[PDB]
């Protein structure tokens, strides 16, 4: 079962890329020594290869959200409103060790040696928030593939192989966003404003001598300087979600989370407002069925979800967590 | 090789000349070889050097500035500066409310290189005439126009001398005009009063990029300004 | 709860983007050969994708305040606004780690790798604004999220489409402000729009975002306070969709307010001393 997602971000996306990468004033990723280099983290990237020229295809940049990442967004957004619900309205209690191996697919760092029995397996797999993402001590198979956020571009040409021909951008799709810290106990300017800090205004100025003792001189004190990559707004993403010969159940899930996908974030930097998105269309095995209103269409899977939220106790994450 | 800027604001206004009183009578009780070093003053006496000042009170709209030219006077204003601090908190918290200071700092380096094309360098408030002698170059603008050049060019020599670094001497200076004439007073209320040009127009060929102090008195904060921020601006 | 307001600039917008640009005239705005430099400083222009061409999307050259700025600017309007004057009488005077926590992200740098127990994150993000403002030593997620001021513009069209069929602006959005060195800034007289978005809000901390934004046409944004910069009004607030403002203010959403105004009367300075300690 192949499900595509296709986005686009209303705002900008930020997804940091490991890697203490370095900027100059103007552009000049990673510049060479001396040149006062600042601080970097670049959006993640994903080399893949395109056809560059005629004939001659190159491993070429092209920034993505993570596919890791975005599993665990689906979870966690399949897991606070339509999980947590049930077992809010049914009164179900998980454990520490449950509420963790629903979240993260282990309750420790150590998965056990054992393999799961047959029965836990076809019962787990039955299961769809279980079936979706596998996991646990038992270290179980899930039905859930979910591939990395490739935006429509022609880096991707050759991802894109069936469908996605147009809505292609040619240039680069990232923006260096700057942030600047800056110190208050230098910007306030009056002493009506300190008469609120304790101490009174010696003890401003006490510290404003703590950071001037430190500009001529390794505590770091306040008021950095710093660059982080992002991808542009505005542009159309595509989501693969495939499955593996999924429960109906499992589907209408996966469709119960993706309907409100919008209220979240498909990036970091939470504060700055970076992941904001809207849906443009959901194609279930090629066949459109979004709407502005959700998904329209997809009954037998909505109704499957239903029956399969009725009935879902704590008891199946209790017993796939629990380590033999 | 680099000059050190810090700027201190007490939320009004004050002259350099002023201020550079008032941090001597602030810390003369306790702590005075911190004020020889950033007075200038000889190790021994209180009289001042007769060298270049590595450290020279400035101008700040909201207080005072203090330049530390070389790695020594940036190490003068970097043991100076909190103690300094300090001394016009406890001052300025005495009286009053109090009041809240708030500092600045900023490491310059200082440039030069010859180019084949004469530039437009403007200065404000620098002292020319200290004796007789000088009175008497400036009657006549012929014998007072070599004399500025040879004062403005003598300058630059010993700055750089004085910061570590080599000038080309070939460098040809001109002299334009200047806006204004007025007197400058060592101590308030006393009769000897120095000449001193106003918003005065030097051309020099080379380029400078940094702090680069012209004339007499530079300690007094006189005839300083930053060819940085001129360069390249109107 | 989504809330999204549209701001319009009466005075020039200079959010200045680092570069080093320099400028000639009108004519080329960076030059390629060193005939008649001076220095320009850009403000913040965002690329973004857009329908040029007819049909195509193409990366588009467009000018923003960064949401960034107008995080901290969201921040000091309710701090020096709502929290300030609430927080000034019955003592309850803050530490001054607590007001450099308040005003930027945390007290100090080197926040401890060490994580908060859980009660300090369920009372920081139930209280009104430390919630809202996320962060301290111990690295609070904050519950606000800020937007960049995204003219109302067709090159931002693709962004905004819903609500704006009309009002799209075309054309030159910028002019280079002389004063030597000049400055290109964003013309007077834009239509902007700003998303102010809260996941899981107590209705105290979306009222300290309303009482802020009554109060947001006193400070200027991205503006230098010598050239006077960055004034503007607001007209057109929407909360969750629904237009919730008018020319007196805010005049409606009641309930919000009321609880932000037993919230500010129940502020305490000890909350905010939890949220500065550094527990290292």
């Amino acid at each position: 079962m192949q499900i595509e997602v296709t986005v686009r971000n209303i705002t900008p996306i930020f997804s940091a890329a490991p890697g203490s990468n370095y900027i100059t004033i103007d552009g000049t990723i990673n510049p060479p020594p001396g040149v006062s280099r600042f601080p970097l983290v670049r959006t993640r990237m994903m080399y893949v290869a395109a056809d560059v020229g005629d004939g001659v295809i190159k491993s070429v940049p092209l920034q993505i959200v993570p596919g890791n990442t975005m599993r665990s967004l689906l979870r966690r957004t399949m897991l606070k409103h339509v999980i947590e619900p049930a077992l809010v309205e049914k009164g179900n209690k998980l454990s520490i060790g449950a509420y963790a191996t629903a979240y993260s697919g282990n309750a420790t760092g150590n998965p056990d040696g054992v393999p799961s029995s047959f029965d836990e397996i076809a019962t787990m797999r039955a299961h769809p928030f279980i079936g979706l993402f596998g996991g646990g001590p038992r270290m179980l198979e899930g039905r859930l593939m979910v591939d990395s956020l490739y935006p429509i571009h022609t880096n991707a040409e050759r991802i894109l192989g069936a469908g996605y021909e147009n809505e292609m951008m040619s240039g680069p799709i990232t923006q260096v966003v700057w942030a600047r810290r800056m110190d208050p106990i230098l910007n306030l300017g009056s002493s009506e404003d300190v008469e609120v800090i304790n101490g009174g205004a010696v003890a401003a100025n006490g510290w404003i001598q703590d950071l001037l003792a430190n500009s001529k001189a390794n505590g770091r004190g306040l008021k950095a300087f710093n660059a982080h990559e992002v991808v542009i707004p505005g542009l159309k993403w595509v989501w693969r979600i495939s499955l593996d010969r999924p429960t109906d159940a499992q589907v209408g899930l996966v469709l119960l989370a993706l309907n409100k996908m919008t209220n979240e974030r498909i990036a970091g930097g939470h504060s700055k407002d970076y992941g904001r998105f809207v849906i443009d269309g959901v194609s279930l095995n090629g066949e459109q069925v979004w709407s502005q209103s959700g998904i329209t269409g997809g009954e037998q899977y909505f109704d499957a979800v239903a029956e399969a939220i009725d009935g879902l106790s704590s008891k199946e994450f209790e017993q796939f967590a629990q380590s033999a | 090789m680099f000059v050190k800027q810090v700027f201190f604001d007490l939320g009004a206004r004050i002259h350099a000349d002023e201020a550079r009183a008032l941090v001597a009578k602030l810390l003369d009780d306790t702590q005075p070889g911190l004020v020889s070093a950033l007075m200038n003053y000889m190790p021994a006496s209180k009289t001042s050097k007769t060298e270049f000042p590595l450290v020279q009170f400035s101008n700040f709209n909201q207080g005072f500035a203090l330049l530390g030219f070389g790695e020594v006077g940036a190490q003068i204003l970097s043991d100076a500066t909190p103690i300094i601090h300090d001394a016009m908190a406890k001052l300025f918290a005495s009286r009053g409310q109090g009041v809240v200071v708030q500092v600045s700092s900023r490491d310059v380096p200082l440039s030069c290189e010859k180019r084949p094309y004469g530039l437009q360098y403007t200065v404000a408030k620098m002292v020319v005439q200290k004796k007789h002698e000088h009175r008497e170059r400036l009657a006549n603008p012929e014998t007072g126009k070599v004399f500025l050049e040879g004062l403005f060019l003598r300058s630059l020599e010993r700055q750089a001398a004085a910061v570590g670094m080599v000038l080309p001497r070939d460098l040809v200076v001109s002299f334009k005009g200047a806006e204004r004439v007025s007197s400058v007073k060592l101590r308030p209320d006393s009769t000897l009063a120095h000449g001193s040009l106003r918003h005065a127009v030097f051309e020099v060929n080379a380029r400078l990029g940094g702090l680069w102090s012209v004339g007499f008195l530079l300690s007094k904060g006189f005839g300083h300004i930053n060819t940085d921020l001129q360069l390249g601006q109107g």
